[PDB]
């Protein structure tokens, strides 16, 4: 018996792969690894993780000038 | 879902408030139009004449093919208590409202109306230079309010306030600023006739305390008025409801004599193409349309690039497609707007498309897709990239002394549907936030 | 008969998979 | 854009709306749409007038986008320098320009098509015994060459090695060369009698490029583009044929020069004596007054190391003055080195044939001064349509990436990365259940894989066949 507040973050390999090298830069960003789909991530990062994650993909997807 | 709309709104009406509502002849005529044709036809039988009708004879009218429809026509004439159901000597007579039957004969047969038409003044105006300019002018103020395109003049706060507190345009303090939402482009979407009923239907629903009787007495009133007349001066309610009218662009008045517009008319009854516009593979937009109003919905999902008299033309880029779907957007409504809106010239191609598909195999009828299907897979693609992070709020809960405290829980939280995540090895689960406080109590308990 | 079995082969040969059909974004991803 | 109020939704164009101008009463006729500014053509395609400009906008224009409905064109400098080429003048342009279009021509795009359409046709750069002489056909041009610092009915000689500088430089300078040969005056030069035989089929387009080409009626230098398999070798035979001279060709492969011997041989009538291939295999040159030569630009553009059984026959083709040059696949001459050739031999005339004409350099625009403009360029679609070419199911396979391998992907480089996500396993899965699939369906597949190492291990896998540069021939 105990609760313990946070955000469920689920979601594919590639992306659970992203997640850990930002938390790796910031270790806050993840709480607690649940399973191969689904993290514990900070309230607070969120809204700046999904901004910036995009950033990092856009590198993989060629937006013509 | 025009009639299902106000058909709907009128069956939450208290009975003792609907037979006020059938006191005035002119709604009545209004209220019979729009029932079905087979429910039309019953009325009409049961007006004129003063006795009771077993249902069992109006059963024998119907055909055994119309059968369903005679089921639909009794529940929605029943639902609006126009038809009162009276049960006597055993057999389940039928009669009509008296308030409803008195009303329809006296205007059907010239009786005493109480002014529920108006009256005539003789002071014709003219209605093209100024009365459809005055009204599409101000009908098209607010939808380029909506839009979000600039314009000097803005609307009125008395619609605004209806916007803000209607699911309509969304709007934020904080942000500063008005969006449209998912409802807010199917209003665009919607027709002329329904794309007024919509912000009426809500105006309907935010007047509180002007009486809610007076409120359909006028509007339903205005449908029979007919454009470029004069009408004297109705309702102390009605006066201010006529100024507030004015600001919808449906009845223009000089400063004695309101003059309904052609909106009036067009809500009771229903009345190359510009808009038309054609689709490439290179994601380019080329409209052969000549109005605002296409070029300021255009806008909402387009990265528009050039115009000229004619026409005009425009890419679709990522950036303007992520804006219109971080507005709320779904592509679903987007390519019905091209789908419904496409050139004829697409759609003979499209046709013979489906022609050649058919003639070279007839056993399939393939959909009728009238833009490349590219088009709609990267359309449908992008947004599954907005998809792709999915984030939930909650509580994670671990650390349970036993695994069947920990199945009780957790098979607690998924009986009400609170469980978002379960681990049987780690005795581990994850539950919303709006059922965290379910689940605590369940557990002290 | 035989001419029509190879007629029919024929257009056997030329149609196309089914995943050419339909849309497979809403199925299962491709995989083992 | 005089006294034309601005719209309340003009701010969405920047300075790109172009509802200032008015439409003409024929617009339901006329199919074309003329951008004022940045030049760009809308056609309609199914509208009156398409045909007849369809051929003239290709001419005029270089094409954007052509899909089914609304094709895109575009007026550029390079564009109107290759329409002027072939007999054409500023009126003739602004005629039919102003004849075609909805909206009347704004006097920007007008001074546009004056200025380029007037430099062709005034210097011309002829070749004698070997010996490049820069001949005018008016005396008053002496004053301008012999005297611009780069150079050096008057004739004055030219370093062959300074053609690539001159060309250029003639360029920038207001008149431009053309090289046009009168090969029915051109006796010197000994003639080969070949000619296409009755079985040959030229397909219209065909036809209409090669009418581009000798409308006028004095052959042309410039570059001919056909879509993959349209038979690009052949438009080089039948030039061939109708000039009746010596000509040498130079293909960018062995197997593919041994592929033109034959498709020469199959379709003309050129005599096996005449014929002679310079190749690595066999390096034996014909000894007739004319024949024909078909090398690789490795054996022409090569300068620092040539076999001694290669060189004799480097001085064989370097001696004797060539009078036709065909250069398959263009799209590989404005390299570094490859463009040395077009200044060391010597060729009244010269032509490029390549499906594709664009590269990730800008060296793409050189051309015009190195071979010449583009002549002709024929669509990919129309040809599909016709049953010319085949229709295809384009198709674009999305394979998730493996979270094991994945997470080296992070980790490693660039250069390590590229292998890391090529290979990995469903790849393998998705390519053995496609293959086995095509496979009973009666088709050929054709598996592409630049990397060596995945395709030693993908064809020892499955056990089939691979070929890459070590194979022998
Ligand atoms: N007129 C024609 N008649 C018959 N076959 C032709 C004709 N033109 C081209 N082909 C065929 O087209 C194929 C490709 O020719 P090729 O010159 O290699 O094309 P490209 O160089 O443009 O890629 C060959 O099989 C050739 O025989
Ligand atoms: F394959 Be070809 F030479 F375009």
């Amino acid at each position: 018996a105990r609760a313990r507040k946070g955000a469920l973050v689920q979601c594919d390999p590639s992306i659970k792969a992203l997640i850990l090298q930002i938390d790796a830069k910031m270790s806050d960003i993840v709480l607690e690894e649940l399973d191969d789909t689904h993290l514990l991530v900070n309230p607070s990062k969120v809204e700046f993780v999904k901004h910036e994650l995009n950033r990092l993909l856009s590198k993989n997807i060629y937006n013509p000038m | 879902s025009l009639k299902h709309s106000v058909t709907q709104y009128l069956e939450e009406i208290p009975q003792q408030v609907q037979n006020r509502l059938y006191t005035s002849p002119a709604t009545c005529l209004a209220i019979y139009r729009i029932l079905p044709p087979l429910a039309k036809f019953f009325i009409m039988a049961m007006v004129f004449n003063e006795n009771e009708v077993p249902l069992l004879d109006l059963d024998k009218w119907v055909n055994s093919n119309g059968k369903l429809q005679f089921q639909n026509a009794i529940k929605s004439m029943k639902s609006l208590h126009l038809l009162i159901p009276n049960k006597s000597s055993g057999t389940l007579m039928i009669n009509l409202n008296p308030t409803f039957k008195i009303s329809l004969r006296n205007a059907l047969t010239g009786g005493e109306v109480q002014n529920s038409f108006g009256v005539v003044v003789e002071e014709n105006v003219v209605s093209l230079d100024l009365l459809d300019e005055y009204s599409a002018n101000k009908w098209e103020t607010i939808l380029h309010f909506m839009v979000g395109t600039p314009l000097a003049k803005i609307p009125s706060e008395k619609v605004l306030n209806l916007l803000k507190h209607s699911k309509l345009m969304e709007e934020v303090n904080s942000t500063g600023e008005f969006k449209i939402t998912n409802e807010g482009f199917q209003f665009l979407l919607q027709e002329i006739n329904s794309q007024l009923w919509t912000l009426l239907l809500q105006y309907l629903k935010m007047i509180e305390t002007m009486d809610l009787v007076d409120v359909l007495h006028f509007i339903f009133m205005l449908g029979a008025l007919e454009v470029g007349k004069a009408y004297k001066i109705l309702s102390e309610t009605q006066r201010i409801m006529l100024q507030d009218m004015r600001d919808y662009g449906l009845v223009f008045q000089k400063h004695s004599i309101f003059y309904p517009t052609k909106l009036a008319l067009m809500l009771t009854s229903d009345t190359i193409p510009d808009g038309s516009l054609i689709v490439e593979t290179n994601f380019k937009i080329y409209s052969y349309s000549n109005s605002p109003l296409q070029i300021a919905v255009l806008s909402l999902f387009v990265h528009l690039k050039a115009r000229f008299v004619n026409m005009v033309l425009g890419q679709i880029t990522r950036e303007s497609i992520r804006r219109a779907l971080t507005n709320g957007i779904t592509a679903d409504q987007i390519i019905a707007y091209l789908e419904t809106h496409a050139h004829p010239q697409m759609r003979r191609l499209a046709e013979e498309k489906l022609e050649k598909k058919l003639e070279l195999d007839p056993n399939c009828k393939e959909p009728l897709q009238v833009l490349p299907p590219t088009v709609v897979d990267q359309i449908r693609l992008w947004q599954l990239e907005l998809d792709r992070v999915i984030t939930y709020e909650g509580s994670l809960y671990s650390d349970f002394e036993t695994s069947q405290e920990y199945n009780l829980l957790s098979k607690y939280a998924q009986d009400i549907g609170v469980l978002l995540w379960k681990d049987d090895k780690k005795k581990k689960f994850f539950i919303s936030k709006e059922g965290n406080s379910q689940v605590l109590d369940f557990a002290k308990r | 008969e035989l001419q029509e079995r190879q007629a029919e082969e024929k257009r056997k040969q030329n149609a196309v998979p089914e995943w050419h059909k339909q849309s497979t974004i809403g199925k299962t991803a491709l995989g083992r | 854009p005089a006294d034309f109020v601005p719209d309340s939704v003009s701010g969405m164009f920047r300075s790109h709306d172009f509802s200032y101008l008015r439409l003409r009463p024929d617009h339901a006729s006329r199919p074309l749409w003329i951008s004022p500014s940045d030049g760009r053509i809308i056609l309609e395609s199914f509208s009156p007038l398409a045909e007849q400009a369809q051929d003239f906008l290709v001419t005029i224009a270089e094409p954007i986008s052509r899909p089914s409905h609304i094709h895109e064109y575009k007026i550029t400098a390079y564009s109107l320098y290759a329409a002027v080429s072939v007999g054409l003048e500023t009126d003739d342009i602004i005629s039919v320009l102003d004849r075609l279009s909805k909206v009347p021509v704004a006097e920007s795009i007008i001074n546009f098509i004056k200025g380029a359409t007037i430099s062709y046709g005034k210097v011309k750069l002829v070749i004698k015994h070997n010996r490049y002489f820069v001949e005018t056909t008016q005396a008053d041009i002496l004053q301008m060459l012999l005297n611009d610092s780069v150079i050096g009915v008057h004739s004055f000689e030219i370093a062959n090695e300074s053609v690539e500088v001159v060309k250029k430089r003639c360029q920038e300078i207001d008149y431009p060369v053309l090289e046009e040969y009168d090969f029915r005056n051109d006796h010197r030069n000994p003639d080969l009698d070949i000619d296409l035989k009755p079985s040959t089929q030229i397909r219209p387009y065909q036809e209409k490029s090669l009418s581009k080409m000798f409308g006028n009626g004095r052959a042309r230098s410039g570059i001919i583009v056909l879509p993959c398999g349209a038979g690009k070798t052949l438009v080089g035979i039948t030039a061939a044929c109708t000039i009746k001279k010596s000509v040498i060709v130079l293909c960018t492969s062995s197997v593919s020069v041994m592929q033109w011997r034959q498709q020469f041989l199959q379709w003309c009538t050129l005599q096996p004596e005449n014929c002679a291939v310079f190749t690595s295999d066999n390096k034996e040159m014909f000894q007739t007054e004319s024949g024909l030569v078909v090398s690789t630009y490795s054996m022409v553009a090569n300068t620092r190391n040539r076999s001694h059984d290669s060189q004799k026959v480097m001085d064989f083709l370097t001696g004797r003055e060539w009078g036709f040059i065909i250069l398959d696949e263009v799209h590989v001459v404005p390299a570094a080195m490859f463009r040395r050739v077009v200044s060391t031999i010597a060729a009244h005339a010269k032509l490029g044939l390549t499906a594709t004409l664009v590269r990730e350099d800008d060296k793409i625009g050189d051309l015009n001064f190195l071979i010449g403009p583009k002549l002709y360029e024929a669509n990919w679609m129309e040809l599909s349509q016709k049953g010319h070419i085949a229709n295809v199911q384009c198709a674009e396979v999305w394979c998730p990436m493996t979270a094991e391998f994945y997470q080296e992907y992070l980790r490693e480089t660039a250069r390590k990365r590229m292998l890391l996500y090529i290979m990995n396993p469903t790849k393998f899965q998705a390519c053995q259940f496609l293959i086995q699939y095509h496979e009973r369906r009666g088709d050929k597949i054709i598996v592409f894989s630049d990397n060596v190492y995945a395709l030693q291990e993908y064809a020892l896998k499955m056990g089939k066949p691979f070929i890459y540069g070590s194979t022998p021939q």
